């Protein structure tokens, strides 16, 4: 209060020299990694391996909601609800006054698909010496160097291309969300918007 | 591994190291009692904790003490 | 009857604690 | 019920079983300790605690009719507390 | 400083140094009129007067604070007079 | 093997399971870890108390979300004596279909909330699912803002010195003025603005509440010193809580006793309660010295207070410095202070009802009054524990002594033997008569003549409550009489309120009390002084014994000193506390169970049943346990489920849990160690095994760890089955 | 004495000389608890700043409104809640990704409010009794606004009327 130190000469905060410059994303990137280290060594959080594959399933997930909206659209995607009789009662959902409300066999459906699908990631994660890309960074192998804001302008099957479009998949799916959210329509309802129509026909 | 302490309290009667099963103490020469022997322990890294040592001391409270401390394959007794 | 977004919110509030939390977590250290 | 908040009144209820039980416990606790500091005195104070002297036994029950009186004629000589000769622990 | 005391009464410096320059012939007649008015103040708000919510009367109050308070100023004045002050 | 216990080079270089264990048990021990520094600990302990206090205030955002969200609070509010308050939703998916029928309530499968949250909320003025919704969205804010907090203060220039923790006078006028006297002006602001008007309503939210004024005259009384006009019109004996109905204007009243309606405490008498708290916290906060030059210093306090003829040896001139550089007294105190409130709490909150509706929720006041006896026995038996620490390592005789002579804690050790001689005595008294008493009971009820019973009539207690006022036992003596000081200086005051409310059958507010109320307080004294008795015992001779002369240079917790000199088996202070849980256990089931079965006869009205049955041990046992254990066990047979059916299960899961404490109690080491190594040898000895092998040896659980465990599942099968006991006896009981 | 706010009273240990803006005014000694005046000045700017855009937002909205309807409410206190919270929580956002790393930078640094951003380089080539005559119209500026806009909540709150 004042006859004391309230804090003590011997801790005190010193300035970082070693971030001089290093623009957010590279002072962003070396704080992670210094402050968690043993998931930054393995390729976790903010790290080109970690961007790759999300952008990666990104576009796939995107291509997945085309399909889900043609599905939807074309008669597919079968009507109903799951049996409690047949799967227990952890598929119903709520009683409104007598009748089980249960959880829609389509979504079912397309949960079942997705399980598919992270079925394969599964293996491919416990696979990783016969994978041509692994999912985590080996002790040693270092991250990949970040992009920047623009990556190299290369055309065809190159690393840039993918990362591009990873990034603009990723980004195609915030602004989605976002614009569900603002808006308030459905998912498929916004995608058949910014699509003109030619989804939900 | 534990930590065993002599006293000059020590009669220099050996009970304690004719009673440790593990070879921790042995009679050293010394000058502060009649037997002209002290008890040490020189390998307490072998030293168990099952306390026999003083067990058999004879001196009022004890001239051999057992702390125990930070456990070992060998302070835990682990044939495995 | 609370809306989905009041709950969607105070999930992703809840999100911003959970961030908060582990970085008190690692700072208590290992 | 029993009214035991101590009124005269209902003074056979507790009162009078309460002097009763005093004097006979007071008696009890009077001839032990007075055989236990009796025997206490001789060769072999511990052999005559599981193979009791019944003639000294028997000398010290029958007195202790007097254990309130004798009580407040030993404390008042000094010889019913000890003073610093009781043990201690370390701290 | 040094409050601790082993005799008779402590040092006059217990009492703060407002009630340690206060002579004994004035804490005392003080601490009893002090008392005095504290008892006539809540006998008079209560006891021979019922209380009641349209008669509190903060003299009365402030008043009966003074009983309390009485206790401190007597002991003090004791302590200022085994003190030779 | 490594790299775990990375405060602890010892265990971290143990090769065995041991050190798993271990590290568990030791990382909150902050003293005991390596390279360890005052400032450090000081400043980690801050930030597990910042981390603590998020993870509360996360709980309660957590309760108020799923009230709002899965609950009925809305229709509660409409409805609250025939409405079941609903805690949250289940999903299993374990569940049959009978038991999602028997569990369904509304739209899914739900579970009774027995907090008295409902009650809680509703008395302070919440009426939709959207102000707990607000109310949840604040609290995480408010864990966001601690959390920041206990990160921030980790940082470099933000990591505060130890004078700074240890500066009393300063951390004492702020706790007391800011945190109690202004958190209770915030509350009484509260209480008023919102709380008051929602109860005659008129809804006064975040948007009209600075245009809605909490009384007519707004303000004017307060500065105008005419404090009479905020008691003026005050709520009548008609009044419909939560509507205008019969409603008032006043916002501080005294009135005494109940709410007509509500059975519970005028929401104007907590306000005026609050406010007088809130006042006399902020004067008294203001005592002592800071950077103003006026205030008290507590060195100079402690110091001068020495009696002059002289007791107390050399008074208190060394508890300072003891208590400020020892963080176990000052958390002893703290926890003892804690339990004596929380025991308050539980004894105060049943007949003192302060919630609207509360009083008529049987199984939310039986959870509620149990739930905070045994957090008051477990802060008790903390204290002392913390005590018994202080003593281990950080008392220091030199501080408390001045030239030989001892100060006012150190001549504790002093007559130490004294005072556990005469807590051994006290049990012994108690435990002998009131055994007696009860085996008279029973053997005299037994052969069929219950008239020779010895029961004695509680007159010192009766004595007590005609003192409040109870014309219950023709004593007339101050409150029960019209014409004593007592009652006439009162007359216009409170006792209108409070009289009626004392003399009332239907109420838990004192009581009616007999010869088994008498018995079982006698049983609860003897549990009170055998506990202490236990703790005290462990506290003293935690420096030391006879059989142990050194027991301070061992720790507060070690296992033994091997079987030498007889034998040292639970010598240590920690062995002190291990046994007295037992104790507090006990002392806690026996105050519960009284409580538990004269409210059960008190609501179900079969008073008689207690006050015949309850002075010998047979009935008890017959009346009680037997007779309400009916509807619990039956909430699965081989017929069909209620929605009781959780409760015999866990009823079942605590018996279970128990035993496998008796398990971790009776058999000891060296007797499992052997049986391990024989499992190794199999392991290692066998094919298609041989490819997996151990990397920590596994070893038997040490002495005390095993103890701990032991102590663990004994508390956990306690508190599980008696909690499935009561909740589910008083809910199949009373309906 | 030493304080210039306050000539009568001695100034804490911490006022002295540099930070420009110091006049000596801490009559609570609030300057002797924090370890250095590094973090009270940087919050004290950041305060004066969004202080400073927060009275000439109320000014401007007072005056000046976008095209759109829902920014045509006048008081900036109702204007709160009339429009939508996806502005708001846009601006919320923008300012929370600005914030994040002056978090980083402002607990370590030995000016925390030195954030960088000069783009029309307004203190290329001053001299320091410039820049720190520049330091003290800023502080002063920021606390005279601070002032202001806390009586222009308080009034619009009390009265209805947002200005004037
Ligand atoms: C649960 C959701 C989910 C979904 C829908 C997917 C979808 C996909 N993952 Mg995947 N993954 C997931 C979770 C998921 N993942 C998780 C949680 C992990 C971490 C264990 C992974 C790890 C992972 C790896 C390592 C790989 C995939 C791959 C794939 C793709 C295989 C489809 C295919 O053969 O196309 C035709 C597809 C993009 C593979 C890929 O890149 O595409 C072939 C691949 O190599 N995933
Ligand atoms: C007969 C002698 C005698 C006397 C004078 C006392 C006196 C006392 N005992 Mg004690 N005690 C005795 C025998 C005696 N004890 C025996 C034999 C035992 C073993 C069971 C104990 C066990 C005991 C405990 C565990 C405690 C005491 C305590 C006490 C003190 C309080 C009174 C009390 O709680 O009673 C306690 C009395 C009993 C528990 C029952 C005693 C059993 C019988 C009735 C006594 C033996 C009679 C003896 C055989 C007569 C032979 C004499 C004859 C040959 C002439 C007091 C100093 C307490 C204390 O320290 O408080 C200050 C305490 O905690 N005593
Ligand atoms: C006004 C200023 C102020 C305020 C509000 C606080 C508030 C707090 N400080 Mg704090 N502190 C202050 C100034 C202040 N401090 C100063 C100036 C210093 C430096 C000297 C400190 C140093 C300090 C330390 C070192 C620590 C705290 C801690 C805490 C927290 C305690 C835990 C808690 O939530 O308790 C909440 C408690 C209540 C809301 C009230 C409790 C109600 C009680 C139990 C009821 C009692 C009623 C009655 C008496 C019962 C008995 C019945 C009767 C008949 C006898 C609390 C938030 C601790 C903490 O957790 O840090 C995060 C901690 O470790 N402070
Ligand atoms: C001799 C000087 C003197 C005297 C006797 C008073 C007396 C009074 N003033 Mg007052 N006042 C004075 C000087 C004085 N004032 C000065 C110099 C100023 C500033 C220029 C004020 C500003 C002032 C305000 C702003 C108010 C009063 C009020 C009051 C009355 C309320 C007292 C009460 O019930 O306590 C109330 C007790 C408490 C608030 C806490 C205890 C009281 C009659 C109040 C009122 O309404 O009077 C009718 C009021 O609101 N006074
Ligand atoms: C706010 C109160 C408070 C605080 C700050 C502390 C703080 C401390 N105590 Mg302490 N204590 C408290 C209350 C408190 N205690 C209470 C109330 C008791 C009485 C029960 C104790 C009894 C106690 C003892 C006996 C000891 C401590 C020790 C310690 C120190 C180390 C703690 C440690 O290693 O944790 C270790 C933490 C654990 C081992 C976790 C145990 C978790 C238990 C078993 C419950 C988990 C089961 C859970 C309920 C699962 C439910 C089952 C489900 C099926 C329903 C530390 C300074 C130790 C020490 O050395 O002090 C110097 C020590 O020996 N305390
Ligand atoms: C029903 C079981 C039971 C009973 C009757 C007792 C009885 C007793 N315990 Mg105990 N205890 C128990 C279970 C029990 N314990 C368990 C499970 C634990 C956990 C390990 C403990 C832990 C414990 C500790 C740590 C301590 C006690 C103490 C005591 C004594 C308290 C004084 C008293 O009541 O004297 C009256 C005695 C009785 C009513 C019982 C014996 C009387 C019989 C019926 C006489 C019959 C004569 C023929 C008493 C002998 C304390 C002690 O020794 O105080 C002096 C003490 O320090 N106990
Ligand atoms: C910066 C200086 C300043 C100036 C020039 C004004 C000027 C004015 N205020 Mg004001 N005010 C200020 C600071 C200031 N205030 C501060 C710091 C507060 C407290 C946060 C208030 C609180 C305040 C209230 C509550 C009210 C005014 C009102 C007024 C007007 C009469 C006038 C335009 C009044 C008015 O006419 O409101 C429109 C009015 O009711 N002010
Ligand atoms: C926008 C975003 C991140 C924005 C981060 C920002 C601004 C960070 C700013 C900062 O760092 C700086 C600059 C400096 C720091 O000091 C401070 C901060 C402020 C912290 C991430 C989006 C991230 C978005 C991501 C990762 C999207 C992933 C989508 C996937 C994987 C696709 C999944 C699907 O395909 C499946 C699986 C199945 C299909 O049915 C469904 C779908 C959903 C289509
Ligand atoms: C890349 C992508 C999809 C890629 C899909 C791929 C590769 C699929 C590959 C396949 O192998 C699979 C997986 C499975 C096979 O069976 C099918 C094929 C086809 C063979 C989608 C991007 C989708 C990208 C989208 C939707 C982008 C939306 C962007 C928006 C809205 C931008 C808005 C802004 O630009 C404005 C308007 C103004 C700016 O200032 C601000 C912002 C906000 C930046
Ligand atoms: C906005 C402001 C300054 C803004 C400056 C900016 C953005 C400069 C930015 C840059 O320089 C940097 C940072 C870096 C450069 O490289 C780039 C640029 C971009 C050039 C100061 C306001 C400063 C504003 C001040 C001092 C306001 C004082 C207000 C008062 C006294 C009001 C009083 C009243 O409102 C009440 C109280 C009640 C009412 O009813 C009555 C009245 C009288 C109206
Ligand atoms: C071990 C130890 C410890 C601990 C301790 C403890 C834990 C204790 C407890 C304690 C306690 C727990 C106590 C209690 C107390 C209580 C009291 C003291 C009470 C009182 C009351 C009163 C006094 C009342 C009165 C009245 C009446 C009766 C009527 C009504 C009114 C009036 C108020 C008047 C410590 C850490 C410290 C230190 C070390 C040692
Ligand atoms: S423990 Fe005692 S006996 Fe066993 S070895 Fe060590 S010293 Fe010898």
């Amino acid at each position: 209060g004042t006859p004391f130190d309230t804090v003590s000469k011997d801790e005190l905060a010193v300035e970082n020299k070693a971030m001089a410059g290093k623009s957010v994303f590279e002072r962003a990137m070396a704080d992670f990694n210094g402050r968690y280290p043993a998931v930054a060594a393995l390729g976790l959080g903010p790290s080109a391996k970690a961007e790759r594959w999300n952008g990666r399933h990104a576009m796939f997930g995107w291509i997945v909601l085309l399909a889900t909206g043609y599905a939807q659209a074309h008669g597919l995607l079968p009507e109903g609800g799951m049996d409690a009789k047949e799967w227990g009662t952890w598929v119903i959902v709520s009683t409104t006054n007598g009748e089980q409300v249960t959880i829609p066999a389509a979504r079912a459906a397309i949960a079942i698909g997705h399980l598919h699908f992270g079925a394969v990631g599964v293996f491919a994660a416990y696979s990783k010496n016969s994978v041509k890309d692994r999912l985590l960074l080996e002790p040693g192998e270092k991250d990949e160097a970040p992009a920047g804001l623009f990556p190299a302008l290369r055309p065809g099957l190159t690393k840039e291309a993918e990362m591009l479009n990873g990034r603009v998949a990723m980004l195609g799916l915030v602004a989605l969300v976002a614009v569900s959210a603002a808006t308030g329509q459905d998912i498929l309802s916004v995608i058949d918007q910014g699509l003109g129509g030619l989804l939900l026909k | 591994s534990h930590t065993v302490k002599i006293y000059d309290t020590c009669i220099g009667c050996t009970q304690c190291v004719r009673a440790c099963p593990t070879d921790v103490l042995e009679m050293v020469p010394w000058d502060g009692c009649k037997a002209g022997q002290i008890a040490s322990a020189p390998r307490t890294e072998d030293c168990v904790g099952c306390k026999r040592c003083e067990t058999a001391c004879p001196t009022d409270f004890l001239s051999v003490r057992v702390y125990l401390g930070g456990e070992t394959t060998r302070s835990l007794g682990l044939a495995y | 009857m609370i809306y989905d977004s009041q709950v969607y919110i105070a999930l992703v509030i809840a999100v911003v604690a959970s961030v908060l939390a582990i970085r008190l977590g690692a700072t208590l250290y290992n | 019920h029993l009214i035991t908040d101590g009124r005269w009144s209902h003074g056979s209820e507790f009162l009078l079983p309460s002097i009763l039980f005093l004097y006979i416990s007071g008696w009890i606790g009077w001839v032990g300790r007075k055989y236990i500091r009796t025997v206490g005195q001789t060769s072999n104070p511990t052999e005559k605690e599981i193979i009791i002297d019944v003639p000294l036994a028997i000398s010290i029950m029958t007195s202790g009719f007097l254990w309130p009186f004798a009580a407040w004629q030993e404390f008042l000589s000094g010889d019913l507390i000890a003073s610093d000769e009781t043990i201690t622990t370390s701290p | 400083e040094s409050t601790y005391w082993e005799g008779k009464a402590p040092p006059s410096v217990v009492l703060g140094p407002f009630l340690s320059k206060i002579p004994s012939g004035v804490l005392g007649p003080a601490s009893l009129v002090a008392l005095i008015v504290g008892s006539y103040c809540t006998h008079e708000s209560n006891i021979f007067n019922t209380l009641t919510v349209d008669t509190i009367y903060p003299a009365y109050v402030l008043g009966s604070f003074l009983t309390p308070i009485s206790w401190g100023l007597h002991v003090a004045a004791w302590i200022q007079k085994m003190n030779k002050a | 093997v490594y790299k775990f216990p990375k405060f602890s080079k010892a265990l971290a270089e143990d090769p065995s399971t041991r050190r798993i264990w271990y590290g568990i048990a030791t990382a909150h021990d902050f003293e005991s870890h390596d390279a360890m520094t005052e400032s450090k600990l000081y400043q980690k302990i801050f930030a597990s108390h910042f981390g603590h206090i998020a993870i509360i205030f996360l709980w309660t955002a957590g309760n108020l979300f799923h009230v709002a969200w899965q609950g009925n609070f809305e229709a509660w509010i409409l409805n609250p004596l025939k409405v079941r308050p609903i805690a949250h939703a289940i999903w299993d998916p374990h569940f049959g279909q009978a038991a999602y029928k028997a569990f369904l309530k509304t739209s899914s499968p739900a579970n009774l909330a027995l907090s008295g949250v409902y009650e809680w909320w509703y008395t302070i003025g919440m009426r939709t699912n959207n102000d707990l919704y607000q109310g949840s969205f604040f609290l995480i804010l408010l864990s966001s803002l601690l959390l920041f907090a206990g990160w921030l203060h980790l940082q470099p220039s933000f990591r505060p010195s130890l004078d700074w923790f240890k500066a009393n006078e300063y951390r004492l006028n702020h706790h007391l003025s800011g945190l109690f006297g202004v958190s209770s002006l915030a509350w009484t602001g509260h209480l008023v603005h919102v709380a008051i008007p929602e109860s005659r309503g008129i809804h006064v939210g975040w948007d009209n509440f600075l245009t809605v004024l909490p009384h007519p005259e707004g303000l004017t009384p307060f500065f105008s010193g005419n404090w009479k006009a905020y008691a003026q019109n005050p709520d009548t004996a008609s009044h419909i809580f939560g509507s205008g109905e019969g409603s008032g204007t006043a916002i501080l009243t005294f009135l005494g006793g109940f709410h007509p309606q509500t059975k519970s405490l005028w929401l104007t008498d907590m306000a005026h309660h609050h406010l007088a708290i809130a006042v006399l916290f902020i004067v008294a906060g203001h005592m002592y010295r800071t950077n103003w030059l006026i205030g008290h210093q507590m060195k100079l306090i402690l110091e001068a207070h020495r009696p002059p003829g002289g007791r107390l040896g050399i008074g208190h001139i060394g508890l300072y410095e003891t208590i400020t550089n020892s963080l176990h007294f000052q958390l002893g105190l703290a926890l003892a202070a804690l339990g004596v409130a929380t025991s308050l709490t539980a004894q105060h909150m049943y007949a003192l009802p302060p919630y609207a509706f509360l009083a008529s929720n049987f199984p939310t006041q039986a959870a509620l009054y149990t739930h905070h006896q045994y957090i008051a026995g477990f802060l008790m038996v903390g204290a002392f524990a913390h005590g018994a620490i202080f003593f281990v390592r950080d008392y220091d005789p030199a501080v408390n002594t001045r030239n030989g002579e001892k100060n006012v804690l150190a001549r504790m050790l002093e007559h130490k033997e004294a005072i556990i001689s005469h807590l051994s005595w006290v049990s012994l008294f108690l435990g002998f008569h009131t055994l007696g008493i009860y085996v008279h009971n029973d053997v005299v009820v037994a052969f069929g003549q219950p008239e020779k019973q010895i029961l004695v009539e509680p007159l010192f207690a009766e004595w007590i409550q005609a003192a409040s006022g109870k014309t219950l036992y023709n004593f007339d003596l101050l409150l029960a009489s019209s014409n004593s000081p007592a009652s006439v200086a009162s007359s216009q005051l409170w006792l209108p309120g409070w009289l009626s409310a004392i003399n009332d059958g239907k109420n838990s507010l004192f009581l009616p009390i007999g010869p088994g109320d008498f018995l079982v307080h006698h049983a609860i004294a003897l549990g009170l002084h055998t506990t202490t008795l236990i703790l005290v015992k462990g506290a003293l001779d935690a420096r030391g014994s006879k059989l142990m002369p050194d027991k301070k240079d061992f720790g507060y917790s070690f296992p033994c000193d091997g079987p030498g000199r007889g034998g040292t088996c639970d010598i240590s202070a920690w062995d002190a506390f291990y046994l007295a849980m037992f104790w507090m256990l006990n002392t806690i089931g026996w105050v519960t169970f009284y409580w538990h079965w004269k409210h059960l006869t008190l609501w179900q009205g079969n008073q008689v049943q207690f006050n015949e049955s309850s002075n010998y041990i047979m009935g008890w046992l017959r009346d009680y346990l037997w007779l309400n254990s009916s509807p619990l066990i039956n909430g699965y047979n081989p017929f069909g489920m209620n929605s009781l059916s959780v409760w015999a299960w866990m009823f079942l899961f605590g018996h279970l849990v128990w035993a496998t404490g008796f398990m971790f109690l009776i058999s000891w080491r060296g007797y499992w160690q052997e049986l391990i190594e024989t499992i190794v040898w199999a392991h290692e000895r066998t094919p298609l095994a041989n490819l997996v092998r151990w990397k920590d040896k596994p070893v038997a659980l040490s002495i005390v760890q095993a103890r701990l465990v032991g102590l663990a599942h004994f508390t956990i099968g306690y508190v599980l089955t008696y909690a499935a006991f009561v909740i589910a006896s008083t809910i199949g009981k009373l309906g | 004495a030493q304080s210039k706010a306050l000539p009568f009273l001695k100034a804490p240990a911490k006022l002295d000389g540099s930070l420009a803006g110091d006049f000596g005014f801490d009559p609570m000694g609030i300057s002797d608890q924090v370890a250095n005046l590094k973090y009270v000045r940087a919050a004290e700017l950041k305060h004066c700043r969004v202080a400073m855009l927060g009275f000439l937002g109320w000014v401007v909205q007072q005056y000046v409104h976008l095209p759109g309807e829902i920014y045509a409410e006048s008081n900036p206190l109702k204007a709160l809640t009339s429009v939508p919270l996806l502005s708001q929580i846009q601006i919320f956002l923008f300012i929370g990704a600005i914030e994040l790393a002056t978090l980083d930078q402002t607990y370590t640094a030995d000016k925390p409010w030195d954030l960088g951003f000069d783009p029309l380089n307004f203190s290329k080539g001053k001299s320091e009794q410039q820049m720190k005559d520049l330091e003290v119209k800023e502080l002063k500026n920021g606390r005279v606004a601070m002032i202001a806009i806390m009586g222009l909540i308080a009034q619009t709150l009390y009265t209805g009327v947002p200005l004037f």
